């Protein structure tokens, strides 16, 4: 609540202005997107653990109720990063050359973890994935750099 | 024509493989339980109350079963695995499951260590084409999917590389496709060993496969018979030697036969026939034969071959004999030789009808008619009055002189049976010799690859003398396998620099083999009982128990019987299970008194073929003149031949008794895997460190368990050491070799748990960042429109 730097509060207020209402705040079904707008990347499990909902109008979250949630997510530390994702996709890099089969990555994103849907992968690939070889390979380091907003790795 | 792509029948696709390996799976709850109907069922543990496990099944049933019957499951990485020796869980339900899943995917071939398993699909898959065969030329077994062609090519390369003869032991019960697989192995060797000379004679003589098959009508007419479980069962072991020249090209072939079931010549169980030839000749489908043979139209005139069934619904004996007679012509038998074969075959039938009787209390026997003997004499070209004289009052070698001896009814009757079996056995040997003359090319023979077809281990409700004999044989054959596996494992461990202390795996079967063959063993006691005229079935049974029960570990009390019939006398702990044996009649069956005086008459008769087939007899191991001693002699001859080769092992499986494609009868397949040694192989390999991974593969797979720890380490062996040490694995659960790491059973299943947990977590992070990217993208759209 009151232990968040003032500049960070203003970013939250700006998200609540765009996403929520002055009186009610944000709808709990948008808790995940509200945290993402603040450059956080919580899992679905973490969202649910913090009060996220799946139907709209079941719960509202006021600013002063959102701040300690935001603070806990920001302080939570094992939430992944570019470097972790590089090591993960080396499991599909037989030649140790920074490439993998595009079909292997698509299957992994659609079948493991908190799987995405076809449309999300399609958009994700169109925006961040380079064209594939005739053999079906792609470089996964540029894809991850764009997805994670890590231009320093390009 | 165009050869269909064999890929769908040999490979698991990349797409299918990633589906299998990402399937949901709970290591803690998944299990196999036994089931009366399906053999085993896949279940999920719902609860455990002490030693009682509550297992949920497909459909909602919950079954309480003792924990000892709950068995572990392989994780998805090992789904439809090509070599089951690579499975982390090595038990019977896991073997059945992997075989079943491959079979359901139209994949009939699977390795189990050395074994190549071939499950009959009852479909025509394009796996025998030239297109397919070319996949396997010069390829190592692990470079290509499982295939009998991979085993065949490997024996071929090993022959050329090691300069040592090879053997291929193919097992399979009726319906398993053993015949088809044998033909295609021969054809495969005819391919890789083809030459300008073989292609030359291939239009006149035919291919090697055709030349061998052309001998089937003769050898199967005289060597096959209808049994309870097979309308066309081979009653002899066959060793087909395929010879190669100094340059690895075909050099002809020859056939060796072993252990013909002589007893079947004069004795049949109620639902079985004698050898096909007797009913073929009696069909009358070839003009003149029955007249030459002095045969009637009534099979029951010939007791020795009419004790059980005499016809078989699935066999037209008339059409078969026409094909058998044609095969004699095609195979180069002269008209005289062919007709003498018929004469001798019919003379055996007539000899069985020679009757004798006893007058008063005079022990000596005499003729009870002479019509049957007269026909024998005409066919054998000998004097009738002399034949009876030599049967009723033979002469024995007493040192220098010949003394006349007397014979009672039973003694003469037993000598007839021995003569009927002896003549037939020697006739069959001659027929093989004549068949081999057609396979001889006179080319230079350097090495051979021999294909062995001999009956497998059998367990029936009633197990008699014939069961013990063939189970005795397969114990030795399985020991042969165990020893070979032992040698290769020893070489592997040495090559990898890992300590090896295991005793020869063949020793595990020695106590059972010794119980049967050594002095005071089963066969020895049987032979020695014939030195006691007071001996009966009970005296014999009592001496077995008194000598071995509680003293020879493999000798056990017999299972309690179903009513009084099933009552047996002792059991043996074979590799394939506990077998209870009924010794009724063994003393009688084992007698084999050949009348040397009569044989001497045969050798001077007018039938030239009769002379020839007795050529190596000069009439004028244990017990002399017994069936058991002759059986041991030929078995030892067979094993000596095999022990001079480097063997390979193919196991053909009948998946169900209805010939239905895509159906696997679990209990039927389990019984075969027990009898054909596959499960014995599993039992041995899981004792040490069965699973092995090359270091690059291990690093590739489990690098995610400690990326920081191996950062910058180029050597994959060092990486593997670091990764394993960073896990909670016990120090003694693995061994580090020169090029690969070894693992005890179940350990890689634990590594897969570590990998799954870490991969699932990081992927959820990666997907959370993906949702954050797409979300922040949509937030910028709202920020502008707002």
């Amino acid at each position: 609540m009151a232990d968040v730097p003032k500049r960070e509060v203003e970013n939250v207020e700006f998200v609540f202005e765009v996403m929520g209402s002055p009186g009610e705040g944000i709808d709990a079904v948008d808790l995940g997107d509200a945290l993402r707008a603040l450059n956080l990347n919580p899992t679905l499990a973490l969202i649910e653990k913090l009060g996220g909902t799946k139907k709209r109008n079941e719960k509202k979250i006021k600013l002063d109720e959102f701040l300690p949630i935001y603070s806990q997510v920001k302080k939570e530390k094992e939430q992944g990063c570019y470097e972790d994702f590089i090591e993960c996709l080396k499991l599909y890099d037989k030649e140790e050359n920074g490439t993998m089969l595009l079909a292997e990555l698509q299957h992994a994103l659609l079948a493991l973890g908190e799987s995405l849907d076809d449309e999300q992968v399609e958009t994700l690939f169109a925006d961040c994935m380079d064209p594939e070889d005739d053999e079906g390979f792609i470089p996964y380091s540029p894809f991850l750099a764009r997805m994670c907003d890590r231009p320093d790795q390009l | 024509q165009e050869d269909e792509d064999p890929t769908p029948y040999l490979f698991v696709s990349l797409e299918q493989r990633r589906i299998d390996q990402s399937k949901p799976y709970d290591s803690k709850k998944s299990c196999w339980i036994p089931d009366e109907k399906e053999g085993y069922l896949l279940g999920e543990i719902k609860a455990t109350k002490g030693d009682i496990v509550s297992v949920g099944l497909q459909g909602g049933e919950v079954r309480d079963i003792k924990s000892e019957k709950v068995e572990k499951v392989n994780p998805p990485k090992f789904e439809k695995i090509e070599d089951m020796a690579d499975m982390t869980v090595l038990n019977t339900p896991c073997v059945l499951h992997n075989l079943r899943q491959r079979y359901y995917a139209k994949l009939i071939y699977t390795y189990s260590g050395l074994f190549c398993v071939a499950i009959n699909p009852y479909k025509r898959y394009p796996v025998y084409t030239n297109r397919c065969a070319k996949m396997y030329r010069g390829k190592r077994r692990n470079e290509v999917p499982p295939h009998i062609f991979a085993i065949s090519d490997g024996a071929y390369v090993d022959m050329l590389t090691n300069h040592v003869n090879q053997s291929m032991l193919i097992t399979g019960e009726s319906g398993a496709g053993k015949t088809e697989n044998t033909k295609k192995v021969i054809a495969y060797f005819a391919t890789v060993g083809a030459s300008k000379k073989t292609d030359e004679a291939a239009k006149s003589k035919g291919s090697l496969e055709d030349q061998v098959v052309q001998t089937n009508p003769v050898l199967e007419a005289f060597g096959n018979a209808k049994t309870v479980r097979n309308d066309n069962s081979s009653r002899f072991g066959k060793f087909i030697r395929i010879h190669f020249g100094p340059t690895g090209k075909l050099a002809g072939a020859d056939i060796e036969t072993y252990l013909l079931e002589k007893a079947r010549v004069i004795s049949q169980q109620s639902l079985e026939r004698s050898y096909h030839i007797f009913y073929q000749i009696m069909s009358g489908s070839v003009p003149g034969v029955k007249d030459i043979c002095l045969l009637t139209d009534n099979i029951y005139d010939y007791h020795i071959v009419s004790q059980g069934k005499v016809t078989v619904a699935s066999i037209d004996d008339a059409e078969e004999f026409s094909l058998t007679d044609q095969a004699f012509d095609i195979l180069g038998f002269t008209k005289q030789e062919k007709e003498d074969v018929y004469r001798i075959t019919a003379a055996v039938m007539h000899m069985g009808g020679m009757k004798f009787k006893q007058r008063g209390r005079e022990e000596q026997a005499e003729q009870d008619g002479e019509e049957e003997g007269g026909r024998v004499s005409k066919l054998f070209g000998c004097d009738t009055a002399e034949l009876y004289k030599n049967l009723l009052k033979p002469r024995i070698k007493v040192g220098n002189e010949f003394v006349t001896q007397g014979r009672n009814v039973q003694q003469v009757t037993n000598s007839i049976g021995a003569l009927c079996k002896g003549v037939f056995d020697r006739l069959f040997k001659w027929l093989v010799k004549k068949c081999n003359e057609t396979l001889d090319t006179q080319q230079k023979r350097q090495h051979f690859i021999g294909v062995l077809d001999i009956a497998g281990f059998e367990i029936f409700e009633y197990n008699g003398f014939e069961q013990l004999c063939i189970n005795f044989t397969n114990e030795k054959l399985q020991q042969f396998f165990n020893h070979h596996m032992f040698v290769l494992e020893q070489e592997e461990y040495k090559r990898e620099g890992i300590d090896w202390a295991f005793i020869d795996f063949g020793m595990d079967l020695l106590a059972c083999i010794d119980l049967i063959e050594k002095p005071m063993g089963i066969l020895s006691i049987l032979e020695e009982e014939s030195m006691f005229p007071k001996a009966t079935d009970q005296t014999f049974s009592e001496k077995l128990t008194n000598t071995h029960l509680g003293k020879s570990a493999p000798f056990q009390k017999p299972k309690p019987p179903k009513p009084g019939q099933q009552a047996a006398h002792f059991a043996i702990a074979h590799y394939a299970g506990c077998v209870s044996y009924n010794i009724t009649g063994w003393l009688e069956k084992n007698k084999d008194p050949l009348n040397d005086t009569v044989v001497d008459q045969f050798k001077k008769s007018q039938n030239k073929l009769l002379i020839e087939i007795f050529a190596d007899h000069a009439g004028q191991g244990g017990g002399f003149a017994t069936v058991s001693s002759a059986y041991k002699e030929q078995l030892n001859s067979l094993m000596t031949t095999l022990r001079s080769t480097q063997p390979h092992f193919v196991r053909c499986i009948i998946p169900n008794e209805m010939k239905q494609p895509g159906v696997v009868d679990a209990h039927l397949v389990m019984h075969q895997l027990t009898c054909n040694g596959v499960l014995e192989g599993i039992r041995i390999c899981r004792k040490g460190f069965p699973n092995r991974m090359m270091y690059p593969d291990f690093k590739m797979r489990y690098q995610i368990l400690n990326p920081k720890g191996i950062k910058g380490i180029e050597d994959p062996k060092k990486c593997t050491k670091v990764l394993i040490e960073s896990t909670e694995l016990n120090d003694d659960q693995y061994r580090l070799g020169n090029t690969k790491v070894f693992f005890r059973a179940g350990v890689l299943g634990q590594m897969e748990e570590f990998r799954d947990e870490r991969l699932g977590k990081i992927m959820s992070w990666m997907q959370a960042w993906a949702r954050g990217y797409l979300s922040r993208k949509g937030f910028k759209k709202l920020q502008e429109q707002r």
